């Protein structure tokens, strides 16, 4: 996230705390990005 | 012309003298101000 340089403080926690994560406090960009960026896809191209 | 970036001459011939500070200013934030700044030649601490 830092590393993006793109995501502020206030983003990169927001995504840490809708991100789930299991036991080994890991997650699976794969799952984040198919559960959110792909809703939002179409919706956006709407509005704008 | 790789080289010519390090040349601490940059823009010699060419008027404007100003590019490395105009680029430092256009490219600092993301790609890391220590970094930018040795790739263009200059340095912060002898500037101060």
């Amino acid at each position: 996230m830092e590393s993006h340089k793109h995501y502020t403080q206030s983003e990169t926690e927001f995504l840490l705390s809708c991100a789930e994560t299991d036991e080994n406090e890991t997650l699976d960009y794969e799952e984040f990005v198919k559960r959110f960026h792909e809703p939002a896809k179409d919706i956006g191209f709407n509005v704008a | 012309d790789r080289l010519v970036i390090n040349t601490q001459s940059f823009p010699n011939n060419y008027w404007d003298k100003f590019v490395k500070r105009k680029v430092m200013d256009k490219y600092g934030e993301f790609y890391g101000r220590d970094r930018i700044s040795e790739l263009l030649g200059m340095d912060k601490a002898a500037l101060d």
